[PDB]
RNA sequence: AGAUACCGUCGUAGUUCCGACCAUAAACGAUGCCGACCGGCGAUGCGGCGGCGUUAUUCCCAUGACCCGCCGGGCAGCUUCCGGGAAACCAAAGUCUUUGGGUUCCGGGGGGAGUAUGGUUGCAAAGCUGAAACUUAAAGGAAUUGACGGAAGGGCACCACC
């Protein structure tokens, strides 16, 4: 992951981050996230250092591939922005998706019908998905979280610094990390690019779904 | 039990402010303590602006405004329903209502 | 009669694949099945109802009297629990506080006063515990001292398998819930105290959720 | 004002340990601070510290482990005979198995266990366990 | 009984005691 | 935890946070032993051997749990020294 | 006050969820469906359930309902959610880039790309909302 | 304590001495007022002559007439 | 009902100034002072330092007005499982049975009582100092649930109204 040519950040991956805008962080800054920022712009935007983004992506991928049972890595998004991306990440990795409305006590209350008991949480936003983090406090659940410059690292146990706000940047980070866990499992080779398209994971405005349905004819 | 952290007033580094006389009563209220409104108001409400516009000598005359600053004691203010009792969590909201 | 485990950890315990709750407490795993402690320490577990306490809420018409039962549980050789259950009748309160105690059992680390020969007999270091106002201090004592204590913590420390101990309570100990909780908080903190015995850098053994990660996929849904 | 310099230093590394910091800056360097720290180091409670000479009272950076439960001062520096040293280690240390009471003797600043060996009492500085 | 008016009654009572003790001096 | 004879006498040796070196109680339910997968450096695939880092609840609610794992992986040769 | 109680709705949801394909839009046919596939002791309750069943069937014809699941779930969230365009919105010819984003790419290995248009910086450093 | 000086023994002692008069049990047993006022004059028992027999009303809630003696 | 009240019209002392007294207030942050350490964030006041750019002196300099940050001291604020506390709550009311940085004042159940008495200060009013006999099982603090309100808001009924 570090000082290795095989798992080093490639040239096409930088163009996928610059188009998506994963480097382009929020206006505000958390003190726990000063180490994952190159520099601040003029017009108060923080630029995330994509090398450190890439190392935290690999470390997360390691954490997920280490989990021998692929089923019990529960992958969570509340916000619409992630609900598609996390559901396609389940298809790829063989994870368990919870897309929208995380019922409190799904890790803590046994008698609930949707009582999941994972080994690892993956979280699209520590703020929006605060309730999964907090129930990870009550059952020994390490937590990977896609974090912004604004996001608090309360109960997040490895943070992937990103734009987790923008539609493209989320789906791309989920694509990147789905492709990385399947690479590191030895399912896919590394020389050729991946069959699954990074555009697949992007949430679309319900305006855009009926705009494509109009433009399909 | 200490109900309000600021003590219901707005002095932090004084130890004395000057008393204002409550407009409704004549009660002497610390300036910072007093509940203050700034009422801008048209000299005529709604029914009389219809009549003045027609009986004005002038060409589309903009009507003048009546600029009062009301100072209330806490008792007058609550009785006249300017301020109002709130829940212990909702007390802490310093945002003025829309 | 036949126990049916609903949690992941309970399923391992029933199938004799995690073989002592020492292994559960190594990974700080929340025990929520009652029959895990009934499985391992089942014969060496004894129950004493510390207090039946009637509590009341004032209603439109009279009081609604419910009964709060404090149950101290533990084998006289390593483990204690302390369960508190409030119910409308006394039998439901006692039974519920037996279950909550079993769930809540912790292991007590016990050490030596001076000479280190034979089995350990006392608390390994001075450890305070508290809730409310009640501050309880447990102090290592020599062999044969007994538990020099008020009758409530004396009853938990007997149940902890501690033979010898000096106590020193503070605040409103007359409130038993606080006093029983405070002395349980004091023996809770024995395996949460970093002595020089516990300096040898940690060898991380494999989790029971990893050791039997291939077994759990088929054994249940 | 600042009066007991050793007190400030010991509370400073105590507050740093409690938070879980890996190293701490203790602003005034005395001789008594260095001796106390060396005694804590020789029993493995802290890592290799280092003093920072500005042409004033120096500063010390101490590399903390997670071994130090508490590090305290006793003020004033009470004068302890060998007879009394048992009654200080009974009411100032958790166990008789571990923990130390550093006291300045004529021999030097050392733990109660070395004070017993050398048969030399002295003034109590503080303790650590 | 307000503690201020208690303090006022105890002052008047004292003030009558100082008035009645003076008439032997 | 020997006696005078040498017998290991306490009933379990508790884990200890890899970040702070502070032991992890039987009921610190916010603890996390995180397994980081290893790599055959020529291939870039999962070996089967993995590094195990434990963290106590206290650091996790303190918000320092990610930077602790970042240092532990960098201090294991997983993360680049550059970073 | 014609509000359906929990006994009507729960029954009507489970009847659609398990026997979707037997139902339609007509009240009177799925009245007789509810007769067969459920043992309802009342005639009035039978009608209530049949009635709300038909209402939920009209709602399902429009779009997916929050408190029920369809077998594929349902040719749009399953099949159409596998939508792929000709070329990705990522695959851009000219990617606009900040001068300071150019700097962190220069302190990366990627100091010189072909398809990055480094832009003029945002003059007039004014990016906050005024107070009060 | 509040003054932890090595040479504060007369401040620590004289303070305790002064504040010990706010203890009610101490002041009673260490003034001559409670003893000079005590009918028994600081004795366990005392003999006296019965002069009348009195019926004292019980404080209240429990209302009986307690047969005491004026001595 | 009375109304040596609240309401109203008058209205002396006083209210204002100078000179002397007086020395008390819910004189409050009901929180003594000095020192160290222990999260974060946005503000604001003062002084200094650096930085794209707008703007005035237009003729530029350098100063003002803004904007963006940094530092120190200040009144504060928000947030947080630092930690503390009976709790309300508190970045201090934390670093406390794992108890010791320095130091002053002061409390010891409720009453009696800030009374009596002596001293002292004052023109006086009164201030400071200040008990006891006797009496009593509680007085009190915080919080919870109810009940109640001549507090605020919402809902319902031809045993309410329209």
């Amino acid at each position: 992951s570090g000082a290795l040519d095989v798992l080093q950040m490639k040239e096409e991956d930088v163009l996928k981050f610059l188009a998506a805008g994963t480097h382009l962080g929020g206006t505000n800054l958390d003190f726990q996230m000063e180490q994952y920022i190159y520099k601040r712009k003029s017009d108060g935007i923080y630029i995330i250092n994509l090398k450190r983004t890439w190392e935290k992506l690999l470390l997360a991928a390691r954490a997920i591939v280490a989990i021998e049972n692929p089923a019990d890595v529960s992958v969570i998004s509340s916000r619409n922005t992630g609900q598609r991306a996390v559901l396609k990440f389940a298809a790829a990795t063989g994870a368990t998706p919870i897309a929208g409305r995380f019922t409190p006590g799904t890790f803590t209350n046994q008698i609930q019908a949707a009582f999941r008991e994972p080994r690892l949480l993956v979280v699209t936003d520590p703020q929006a998905d605060h309730q999964p983090l907090m129930e990870a406090s009550y059952v020994n659940l390490p937590t990977i979280a896609l974090c912004n410059t604004d996001s608090p690292l309360h109960y997040v146990d490895i943070a992937i610094p990103c734009n987790n706000k923008g539609a493209h940047s989320v789906g791309l980070m989920w694509w990147m990390l789905a492709q990385e866990v399947l690479r590191m499992r030895g399912t896919i080779s590394r020389e050729h690019p991946w069959e699954v398209m990074p555009d697949l994971y992007f949430y679309r405005d319900p305006e855009e779904i009926e705009k494509e349905e109009q433009a399909a004819a | 039990t200490k109900k309000r952290r600021n003590n219901g007033r707005a002095k932090k580094g004084r130890g004395h402010v000057q008393p204002i006389r409550c407009t409704n009563c004549a009660c002497c209220v610390p300036k910072d303590k007093a509940i203050k409104k700034f009422v801008i108001r048209n000299i005529v409400e709604a029914a009389a602006v219809r009549d003045i516009s027609e009986v004005s000598v002038f060409d589309a005359y903009v009507l003048p405004k009546l600029y009062v600053k009301l100072h209330y004691c806490v008792s007058c203010a609550i009785h006249s329903k300017v301020v109002r009792n709130r829940s212990r969590e909702a007390r802490k909201d310093r945002t003025p209502p829309p | 009669k036949e126990w049916l485990p609903v949690t992941k950890l309970g399923r391992l315990v029933k199938d004799m694949k995690i073989k002592s709750l020492e292994e559960i407490y190594l990974f700080s795993l929340p025990i929520k099945e009652s029959e895990i402690i009934d499985f391992c320490l089942g014969a060496a577990l004894k129950d004493e109802v510390l207090k039946i306490m009637p509590v009341q809420k004032q209603t439109r018409a009279g009081q609604r009297t419910r009964f709060k039962a404090f149950v101290a549980i533990g084998d006289y050789n390593g483990h204690v629990g302390l369960g508190l259950k409030c119910s409308k009748e006394v039998a439901t309160a006692i039974r519920g506080a037996i279950i909550l105690a079993k769930l809540s059992i912790v292991p007590v680390r016990r050490g030596y006063w001076g000479n280190k020969i034979g089995k350990p007999h006392t608390v390994p270091c001075k450890v305070t515990g508290r809730c409310g106002s009640v501050l309880v201090r447990l102090i290592p004592a020599p062999r044969g001292t007994g538990i020099v204590s008020a009758p409530v913590p004396k009853k938990l420390l007997l149940m902890a398998g501690i033979d010898d101990c000096y106590t020193s309570a503070r605040g409103c100990t007359a409130t038993l819930g606080n006093f029983a909780k405070a002395t349980f908080d004091a023996i809770s903190k024995t395996y949460s105290y970093l002595t020089p015995d516990l300096w040898k850098e940690t060898v991380f053994t494999k989790s029971p959720y990893q050791e039997f990660t291939n077994h759990l996929m088929k054994t249940h849904t | 004002v600042r009066m007991n310099v050793l007190a400030d230093a010991l509370k400073s590394i105590n507050n740093a340990e409690k938070r879980g910091k890996r190293q701490v800056l203790i602003r005034p360097c005395s001789k008594v601070i260095v001796r106390f720290l060396t005694v804590m180091m020789k029993h493995g409670y802290i890592g290799e510290f280092e003093i920072i000479d500005d042409h004033r009272a120096g500063k010390i950076v101490v590399n903390l482990t997670g071994r130090l439960n508490k590090c305290g001062v006793i003020s004033p520096r009470f004068d302890v005979q060998l007879k009394d040293l048992e009654k200080w280690q009974n009411n100032l240390l958790p166990s008789r198995q571990f923990g130390f009471i550093v006291l300045t003797t004529s021999a030097g600043i050392m733990d109660h266990e070395e004070a017993r060996r050398k048969h030399t009492g002295g003034k109590i500085l503080g303790f650590f366990f | 009984m307000r503690a201020k008016w208690r303090k006022k009654r105890m002052r008047r009572l004292k003030r009558k005691r100082r008035k009645m003790r003076q008439r032997s001096k | 935890m020997q006696s005078n004879a040498g017998e290991f006498v306490d009933l379990y040796v508790p884990r200890k946070c890899s970040a702070s070196n502070r032991i992890i109680g039987a009921k610190d339910h916010a603890s996390i032993p995180m397994n980081v997968a290893e790599v055959d450096k020529v291939t870039g695939r999962f070996n089967g051997q993995s590094k195990t880092y434990a963290i106590c609840g206290a650091i996790r609610r303190m918000g320092e749990s990610d930077d602790s794992i970042l240092r532990l992986a960098k201090s294991h040769g997983i993360v680049s020294q550059n970073f | 006050g014609r509000v359906r109680t929990k006994t009507v709705k729960k029954a009507a949801r489970v009847i659609i969820e398990k026997y979707y394909t037997r139902l339609g839009n007509d009240f009177h046919t799925n009245k007789r469906v509810c007769e067969e596939i459920a043992i309802i002791p009342s005639k009035k309750l039978r009608n209530k359930i049949a009635g709300y069943v038909t209402h939920l069937m009209k709602r399902i014809q429009r779009g997916p309902v929050r408190g029920i699941s369809i077998k594929l779930q349902e040719e749009e969230r399953e099949r159409r959610d596998n939508y792929v365009p000709e070329v990705s919105a990522l695959d851009q010819e000219i990617i606009e880039v900040d001068p300071d984003t150019k700097e962190m790419l220069k302190l990366l290995d990627f100091g010189s790309l072909s398809n990055l248009q480094v832009t003029q910086p945002t003059v007039g450093m004014n990016f906050k909302t005024p107070r009060g | 304590g509040k003054c932890r000086g090595l040479r504060t023994a007369r401040k620590l002692r004289s303070h305790r001495r002064d504040q010990k008069w706010h203890d009610k049990q101490y002041k009673k047993a260490h003034l001559g007022t409670a003893l000079k006022a005590n009918p028994f004059g600081g004795a366990s028992h005392a003999k006296g002559i019965v002069l009348e027999k009195v019926g004292v009303e019980a404080k209240q809630p429990n209302s009986a007439i307690r047969k005491c003696v004026r001595v």
